[PDB]
């Protein structure tokens, strides 16, 4: 009867009182995506003079 | 991959080869329990209860046993050295 | 199933001021024991044969 | 009454699963709740880099901070150039996006109930791992079932076929029925290539074998049972026949499970338990050319066919305490018995076999999930 | 079954242990090994070690 | 073997999830009973396994 | 105190709660006293300060 | 000008966009607060007979 | 601190495990009764 409920959506677990809540309700992998670098094709191609 | 061995198990394999060996294992431990219950009287061996009649029941695979152990063990605690 | 194995053992006894003043460089911290007025033996999980 | 019983049951084996196996794995850590988030970091030049920390070259404060989108439009970028003066100074800001997704987790699991007359009365024994059997194989049938339908349901890139724009409007009567067509394959091939998804396997080259036919696909595609004959007749845009099949290229080239052939640079996979959604589609009149047809509230509407692709890293399996395979299951039984007769049952002549799980998924990016709408044949 | 002891290092933790013939190298030669896991983590990994 | 007739039987069990499952031990998910016991049938509708 | 407690599991799981998820910890005592000598209890009632 | 704000109370910080926030914004100790037992003088007095 | 080892046990820690132990050595004692 102690019960969970839903920390969010508003409701509160049973063993938390009026003016308590639970610290950590999500988890954070600290691995974020990334996106890779466009490829270059005209770059190549070109030859370089001195100025 | 923790060592460099050309084909690595990984632990999908060796679970996959538990769940298929665990259902055979399961329909062989019943047979241990209830020759366990009927050794220790419980489960199926306990006889039902009666309000005005009795309910013991005399024990004899224990006592089968009972001989059996002490039978057997002396042989292996009759010297101070037990390998030759 | 073996006591080898076992992490911890835990054992109750009566003893008295004396014995723990045969070797006084063991034992610590011995003032702030009562040893003037309580005057039953009556710890409930302690077991003995005393009256 | 007196027969000779064989001794030997006929029994079914298991439905082999193919969405299961490609799942990745993630852990979560008990005592953190049941929600997973991560963060995505923006390039500088995409569309959705939305801030309020530009300044162009002339000097003054612009709206869009990002110096041009993901546009190719030369004139656009000949407009949004960054130049630099010989007395630079304040010229040329931009700034940075992050974005946060997440997924959670829910919770499954069904029994059922035995006597001990059952179990000792019938002629038939081994009864008890029959049943224990067909509980473990409808579990996973049923795990595999939820992983597809959540698969489906969070697809990016969709790709009607003929005219229709809505499962609604998906029909097979009419000018313009909806079927796949090989410009379809294209046009999916084109996109998924745009979207930088990596191919999951490599060019097929010849083999010295005589009649052996060379396949470049480089992708793999997964299809019900039911469109296959649609499939096999296809013909390309010059005329002549499209599917290969395999025994062409089974030399030269690894054959992976269930493949039937392949068509354009996508090699068909054959699932047997595909989902379809069930009078989606149109109204069926009288017109019917032979499309399979459903019964929708006295109405007969027409099907609607999945036909999925699975880009790599689309998704990880969020997974509670779940051991190494994507999903644990917990099973417990209590034998039927006097002894556990002490609250509820007086006599406790029934016993029970539970089995429960906890599912999650989340997916990283959803623009690596295509997938086409079709009918399908009779 | 809810025993526990204060410190960590001291808590006991199911672990399952793996005896058995693979082929390691794919060259059709099995080659007894033995492997160990905790929950979901493959701590161990080796080749049988008594001679 | 002798002494049986002239008669030989089998016994063909069939899965949890076809639809030739046709038994009345169904429980839905709020409690109250049902009439299929099996789950879902052989269908494949999304909205009805949903 | 003699103090029982069933975590959730295989062992509190019964006909009413098929799976099991429940639990329960509980302390109990006994107490009487017996008095030899009353006379030598004292009391004094008196009422106190705010 | 990226900056941090306050995430708390509503105002999101620069580089956050319009889907995501601040993924902590809290320390938490994890040793809590708690009161120990209360003396006794009258169990002392006590002492126990069985029956 | 009795000692000086940088990790001491401390008394409450030895009742814990005294409090955790002693439900199972209550149970068994009524046998032996």
């Amino acid at each position: 009867m102690l019960n969970y409920n839903a920390p969010t959506d508003g409701q509160k677990s049973s063993i938390d009182g009026a003016n308590s809540d639970q610290m950590q309700t999500f988890f954070w992998l600290k691995k974020a995506i990334i996106t890779a670098r466009k490829e270059q094709y005209f770059m190549p191609l070109a030859s370089v003079t001195n100025m | 991959k923790l060592t460099s061995w050309k084909n690595e198990l990984s632990l999908q394999a060796l679970k996959a080869d538990l769940d298929a060996a665990k259902p055979s294992h399961t329909a062989m431990m019943i047979k241990v329990k209830e020759w366990n219950d009927l050794m220790r009287i419980e489960g199926k061996a306990k006889p039902p209860k009666v309000k005005g009649r009795s309910q013991v029941q005399p024990k004899l695979v224990r006592r089968q046993a009972e001989w059996r152990y002490s039978a057997l063990t002396e042989p292996f605690l009759g010297s101070n050295k037990l390998f030759k | 199933g073996d006591i080898n194995k076992a992490m911890f053992a835990i054992v109750s006894f009566e003893t008295c001021k004396a014995d723990l003043l045969k070797e006084k460089d063991r034992y610590h911290n011995l003032n702030k024991i009562d040893w003037q007025s309580s005057a039953p033996v009556n710890e409930p999980d302690h077991a003995t044969t005393t009256p | 009454q007196t027969f000779f019983w064989l001794k030997k049951a006929i029994i079914t084996a298991r439905k082999e699963q193919y969405f299961m196996p490609l799942a990745s794995v993630t852990n979560m850590p008990k005592h953190y709740g049941k929600t997973i988030k991560v963060y995505e970091y923006v390039p500088l030049l995409d569309d959705r880099n939305i801030n309020d920390q530009g300044i162009d070259a002339s000097g003054a404060t612009i709206v869009n901070g990002n110096l041009y989108g993901s546009s190719k439009d030369i004139g656009n970028i000949t407009s949004k150039l960054p130049l630099l003066t010989e007395n630079g100074g304040r010229v040329n800001r931009v700034g940075f996006t992050r974005i946060a997704r997440e997924g959670s987790i829910h919770k499954f699991g069904f029994f059922y109930e035995f006597t001990q007359e059952s179990i000792d009365f019938d002629s038939d024994d081994g009864l008890m791992e029959h049943l224990s059997r067909e509980l473990m194989n409808g579990a996973t049938q049923i795990t595999e079932a939820v992983l597809q339908k959540d698969l489906l349901a969070a697809a990016g890139t969709v790709l009607y076929a003929g005219a229709a724009t809505s499962d609604a409007t998906i029909t097979g009567e009419g000018s313009t029925p909806s079927v796949v067509s090989y410009k379809n394959l294209m046009r999916l091939d084109q996109i998924l290539t745009e979207n930088r998804t990596p191919t999951q396997t490599t060019i097929i080259t010849g083999s010295r074998m005589i009649d052996t036919k060379v396949i470049g696909a480089t992708r793999v595609m997964y299809v019900g049972s039911e469109l296959v004959p649609e499939l096999k007749a296809m013909k390309d845009l010059f005329g002549n026949k499209a599917f290969i099949e395999t025994q062409h290229y089974a030399d030269a080239g690894t054959i992976m499970n269930g493949e039937v052939g392949s068509i354009d640079k996508f090699r068909i996979i054959q699932v047997p338990e595909m989902l379809h959604w069930a009078g989606a589609g149109a109204q069926a009149t009288g017109a019917n050319p032979g499309y399979r047809t459903s019964m929708v509230s006295g109405q007969e509407h027409y099907d609607v066919y999945p036909m999925l692709v699975v880009g790599d890293d689309s998704f990880t399996s969020i997974g509670f305490q779940t051991d190494g395979k994507s999903l644990k299951f917990t099973v417990m039984t209590k034998m039927p018995g006097k002894e556990t007769a002490d609250r509820n049952d007086p006599y406790g002549e029934t016993g029970f076999s539970s089995i429960k799980w906890y599912y999650g998924i989340l997916v990283k990016r959803p623009e690596r999930l295509a997938l086409i709408k079709t009918v399908a044949p009779l | 079954q809810e025993f526990q002891i204060s410190d960590p290092m001291r808590k006991r933790v199911v672990a399952y242990e793996y005896w058995g013939f693979w082929d390691i190298e794919g060259n059709g030669v099995l080659e007894p090994i033995v492997a160990t896991w905790i929950g979901s983590t493959l701590i161990r990994l080796e080749k049988n070690p008594y001679p």
